């Protein structure tokens, strides 16, 4: 059963196993069983890990559920499958990746006076070749004022640093003045329309190439892996591949009494009904209760 | 000679062989929404299979195809969004009747592809003679159920909808599109509510005008709650909910079109109750509290636990600058009623974290005695998109079932509220809005 | 077709490391 | 595909014309076989014509 | 027997899902016995 | 979908752009009488204006039955396409079985046999580990748990470089 | 194979064809079978002069007077003027030149 916390994350959510725990939970609410008072307790630092371990159980069936688009052509492939991560996005608690990249950067950064501390410990969320590039260009302005940058603004010292940062990353190719005109705003509705049209340009060529980078990753490992096991001989990779489809059988029946390996073992007999269900007539496929 | 489940076997063995056209797979969709086939899914799934595998598309068969899906009421994300790849290349090839067809069955389904909507609102706004104003209002669909905030549309729509009375099924579809952009302009509102009194053909326009309307609550016009309570028996219990809310949003009395409407979705629940979302399981238990119509005794007091879950559900899930706007409208809801110093704002606003009776959990509740006051904040994404800037309809939805459990609930809007300078100016605002609702605080 | 259950969060957003192109259609070219 | 498969094997092999007769196949060949063993003969008829 | 469901069937399959909840199931009952107890 | 839907006889496909199928609709002032004709079979029914907009009441919300998931057949059908494309250069390898007879044997240097019986017998294990299609559903599986481990994000699950390089310009010029 | 399509078993079986026409050797032995249409008909004509006790006799050396003389067809026709001598001929050869040599 359900937590009441799991279920009102499985709420917004639309894969089947956590529908049909929301259904029959649902279902219990109609005949008469109290919704439990959820808990008004649980502190700033333990919220955030609870978030963090509900939504990875949005994500990890919604993930396993949206097909990537190996070896197609056109970008409407590669943004079905960056729109399908969008909504498992907002389906799991998450907000815009621009909202919530974002909050990563002043969460980690709450404490910095300078900005080579904001290179270092915004490290892990910015690319190398980004980081690297706003580096250099921090020692030059280093050099002008021979004392560190601030990372206050009001500074003219990080004024000259924000007009170079800027023809870094106009280099980069992403739109420095159209991306702080959308999160700054404007006054009239009508100004703000046409920069809200331009950086969502920016945003949707954006995040189709991090998914069209993720696309060309998985295909030249799957070719990379396929390439390497087209090079053994065929009694090799039956042997290889019972040995292995063994061992992680052996791991789920060692595992005695845990959910995940009685969830593990019970998707083994649904696939062996798969095999089953399309011998009995493969012109038809599997047979679905209808 | 005349056989409907022989010519679904001879349409089954069409898309079923091995290289169906782009003209076959739309053809033999638009046959299939004519038939009426929602009971064979297997079909419509053969379907969409051979239409996402289709490559030649002329403009011709893919706005038979995406009229026939969004008419036909079948939902498969991933062969409608990758149907938006011939949509973007056949975009000047398109006539301005079938660029409103593409533009509201990928608008509909939730296909978020930024190039479409920009390029085709550019040949809306651009040809603004060339388009119907039926033409207008699909377009005015997609783009909003797509994602953008296109209000450079939204403004040249209404000067059509000014000049052009429009259909009724033509100003309840602007209506929808307006009630999910949040823009609540009267100017244009008030010319698409005129278009309600030749009568309505369809209960789904008359339910769609309906919560388009409490959504960014206007007021029931008289014409649209008495063609609601007439054909009631048209609309699907997720249907019938929001019309239902979205009359109670507006301030609609009449409680016979309340038994109409509410006579659809209880028999509903009493069969699968797990037939609708919780969140139209709770815009029932706001229909039922506004108007005060009531339900079956198995039926309303289960959609009242399912306002208590979809209420925490949109708080665990809350946009974390709605969580950076309570704990600031707390803190200064802890200095109105007295805290000079911070452990005493930080031991005050964990304190007003009590407990709903549905089982929920209000942020901001404060309790002296016999008398409950509820803060509400309200940041952005619940306020209108417009330059006044008022909050939607929905946030009276949530006060006046607080207020039906005992609660005086004071609107605190983060329009007002972060335009204030300092704590002492944000305190004063809260303790104002408190004395307007229950001056016993 | 099984494959080892994963419990593990990604915290850096790095490139995704797209692997060089294998020389089984030169070699069997060849 | 392999019930095919048999069928076809089979009525290639119990087709008694279908048996490879390597004298009809290579003439050249079997008439050098023949005198591989025929001149391992005359090698030891020499070496008697001899004694 | 045969002919399961659609909802049954619309599961992905190994997932993990289970190792997440596992690990939710005993990191935040054992962390929540952390903070309570918690002296420098 | 959305809720409510507002298409349907207005500006519907009046007619079929195949010959597979043909459609005739009978634009009436209220209904409409449909004239479906596909193969042998004919249909011919009477659908209202507002027949078709009761149609998207009810979603059909149609979702696939995978064998393992949906993400693992869609890296599976790339290794069977992927293989196919190694296959269709075994399809291009020359008939060495035409050289087998004797007068081929005994013409050619024996060192130079050695290698062709070599080669014929490569052939045979490259064409035989192409054709092991059912050892492509456990190559789908190495690159599955690499993929989802990405997809659990603690930033998002559709994070990316490009859109986290340009949300630093905004967090790095402006203000502090 | 193409690339999304499927493999057809009349395609699967006209490769399998091409296997087993190079089964056949490409010059060959005309070793005719008697078939039941001739060897019944000889055995109708023995049994009607009354030697159906002898009758499968009667049969055999006609298989055997055409087996014996069978002609050599290379690409299904008759090559004419080719003799080959057998291997059961040309071991006779060798063990009579061995068995005159021994002497």
């Amino acid at each position: 059963a359900v937590s009441k916390k799991e279920v009102l994350y499985f709420l917004s959510s639309k894969d089947a196993e956590s529908s049909t725990a929301v259904k029959s939970y649902l279902k219990s609410l109609y005949a008469g069983a109290q919704v439990e008072a959820t808990e008004t307790d649980a502190s700033e630092l333990i919220a955030q890990l609870e978030k963090k371990y509900l939504s990875a159980q949005v994500v990890e069936p919604g993930v396993h559920n949206i097909a990537l688009p190996l070896g197609e052509s056109g970008s409407a492939p590669v943004k079905r499958y960056a729109a399908e991560l969008f909504n498992l996005g907002a389906q799991a608690g998450f907000e815009c990746p621009f909202i919530e990249v974002s909050k990563k950067f002043g969460q980690e950064t709450a404490t910095s006076e300078t900005v080579k501390d904001v290179l270092n410990k915004t490290k892990s969320y910015v690319s190398a070749d980004y980081n690297a590039a706003l580096n250099e260009v921090l020692s030059s302005v280093e050099a002008e004022i021979n004392g560190p940058v601030l990372f206050d603004g009001k500074t003219e010292g990080f004024k000259k640093f924000a007009a170079k940062a800027k023809a870094v990353a106009v280099s980069r190719g992403l739109p420095a003045d159209t991306i702080l005109a959308y999160c700054a705003g404007s006054a009239n509705e009508d100004a703000a329309d046409k920069v809200s049209k331009e950086f969502f340009t920016w945003f949707e060529s954006a995040y189709t190439a991090d998914a069209a980078a993720e696309v060309k990753a998985i295909e030249a490992e799957a070719a990379s892996i396929l390439d390497r096991h087209l090079a053994k001989p065929v009694a090799q990779i039956r042997k290889e591949q019972a040995s292995a489809y063994a061992s992680l059988l052996k791991r789920a029946e060692t595992a005695k009494g845990a959910k995940w390996a009685e969830k593990y073992l019970e998707d083994v007999k649904a696939v062996q009904w798969f095999d089953a269900s399309v011998a009995e007539a493969p012109a038809s496929g599997p047979k679905v209760a209808a | 000679e005349n056989d409907v489940p022989a010519i679904l076997k001879e349409i089954d063995s069409l898309v079923s062989r091995e290289a169906v056209s782009a003209k076959e797979v739309s053809d033999a969709a638009v046959a299939l929404t004519y038939l009426q086939v929602k009971a064979n899914r297997r079909l419509w799934g053969k379907v969409l299979e051979k239409a996402g595998a289709a490559q030649d598309y002329d403009a011709a068969s893919l706005t038979n195809l995406l009229w026939a899906i969004n008419t036909g009421g079948v939902e498969h994300f991933k062969t409608v969004a990758e149907l938006a790849g011939p949509a973007v290349s056949l975009l000047p090839s398109l006539s301005p009747v079938q660029l409103s067809i593409v533009v509201e069955a990928l608008g509909g389904a939730g296909v978020k592809n930024y190039e479409l909507y920009n390029k085709a609102s550019a040949v809306v706004v651009s040809k603004i003679g060339e388009f119907k104003p039926a033409e207008i209002a699909r377009v005015l669909y997609g783009v909003a159920f797509g994602g953008v905030n296109d209000v450079a549309l939204a403004k040249a729509a209404g000067k059509v909808f000014a000049s052009t009375e429009v259909d009724s099924r033509t100003a309840a579809q602007a209506l929808y599109a307006l009630a999910k952009l949040g823009r609540a302009d009267k100017a244009t509102v008030d010319a698409l509510l005129k278009s309600f009194k030749k009568g309505t053909e369809s209960a789904s326009d008359a339910a769609a005008a309906s919560f388009a309307l409490g959504s960014l609550s206007f007021k029931a016009e008289k014409a649209i709650v008495d063609a609601l309570k007439a054909s009631a028996g048209d609309l699907a219990p997720a249907q019938a909910v929001e019309a239902a809310y979205g009359l109670a949003l507006s301030g609609a009395t009449d409680a016979e079109a309340f038994k109409a409407l509410f006579g659809v979705v209880a028999p509903a629940i009493e069969k699968a109750p797990d037939a609708l979302e919780v969140s139209s399981l709770a815009q029932l238990h706001v229909a039922s509290t506004i108007s005060g119509a009531k339900l079956p005794a198995a039926v309303g007091s289960f959609v009242a636990k399912a306002f208590g879950l979809a209420a925490d559900a949109a708080r665990l899930k809350r946009s974390s600058a709605e969580s950076a706007l309570v704990a600031d409208v707390a803190a200064a809801t802890a200095v109105a009623f007295g805290a000079q110093y911070r452990p005493e704002v930080a031991s005050a606003v964990a304190s007003y974290v009590k407990t709903a009776p549905d089982g929920s959990v209000l942020d901001i509740a404060i309790t002296k005695g016999d008398a409950k006051v509820l803060v509400q904040a309200v940041p952005s994404s619940l306020l209108t998109s417009t330059t006044p800037a008022k909050p939607l309809g929905h946030v009276a939805a949530y006060s006046k079932v607080r207020e039906a459990q005992g609660y005086a609930v004071a609107v605190v809007p983060a329009n007002e509220f972060e335009a204030l300078p300092d704590q002492k100016a944000k305190a004063q605002y809260v303790l104002a809005a408190i004395k307007k609702v229950a001056p016993s605080f | 077709y099984l494959a080892p259950l994963r419990s593990d969060f990604t915290e850096e957003i790095t490139a995704p490391k797209v692997a060089s192109a294998s020389n089984l259609v030169n070699e069997w070219n060849n | 595909y392999l019930a095919y498969a048999v069928t076809k094997k089979q009525e290639v092999q119990a087709d008694p014309s279908n048996i490879p007769f390597d004298e009809v196949l290579y003439p050249q060949l079997s008439e050098e076989l023949l005198e591989l063993e025929l001149s391992d003969i005359r090698e030891d008829e020499i070496a008697l014509e001899k004694a | 027997a045969d002919a399961k469901a659609l909802d049954e069937l619309r599961k992905p399959k190994f997932s993990s899902k289970y190792l997440i909840q596992h690990v939710s199931q005993k990191l935040i009952p054992a962390v929540k016995e952390w903070e309570k107890s918690y002296q420098p | 979908l959305t809720t409510f839907t507002f298409s349907g006889l207005q500006d519907a496909p009046v007619a079929a752009l195949s010959g597979s199928i043909k459609l005739n609709v009978a634009a009436k002032a209220g209904k409409a009488e449909v004239t479906v004709a596909a193969g042998a079979a004919k249909a011919a029914t009477q659908v209202s204006a507002a027949a078709l907009r009761k149609l998207s009441g009810s979603k059909i919300s149609l979702a696939e039955v995978a064998r393992i998931s949906v993400l693992h057949s869609s890296i599976q059908n790339y290794l069977l396409s992927l293989s196919n494309e190694r296959y269709q250069l075994l399809s291009q390898w020359p008939d060495f079985t035409t050289m087998y007879g004797k007068d081929f044997y005994y013409r050619a240097h024996p060192e130079d046999l050695k290698k062709f019986y070599d080669a014929a017998d490569e052939y045979y294990k490259l064409y035989e580990t192409v054709t092991e299609f059912d050892s492509l559903s456990a190559l789908a599986s190495q690159v599955v748990p690499n993929y989802a481990a990405r997809r659990r994000s603690t930033v998002h699950p559709a994070i990316g470089s490009t859109v986290a390089d340009g949300a630093f310009t905004n967090f790095l010029l402006s203000k502090q | 194979w193409k690339k999304g399509k499927t493999v057809s078993i009349e395609n699967l079986n006209t490769v399998t064809d091409k296997y087993a026409a190079a089964l056949v050797p490409k010059r060959k032995l005309a070793l005719p079978v008697l078939p039941e249409g001739v060897k019944k008909a000889v055995e109708d004509f023995a049994a009607s002069v009354g030697q159906a006790k002898n009758a499968s006799e009667v049969s055999e050396l006609l298989a055997k007077s055409l087996a014996e003389k069978a002609v050599v067809t290379e690409g299904g026709k008759v090559v004419e003027g080719f003799s080959y001598v057998s291997k059961a001929v040309a071991a006779k050869v060798i063990a009579t030149r061995r068995a005159e040599v021994h002497e």
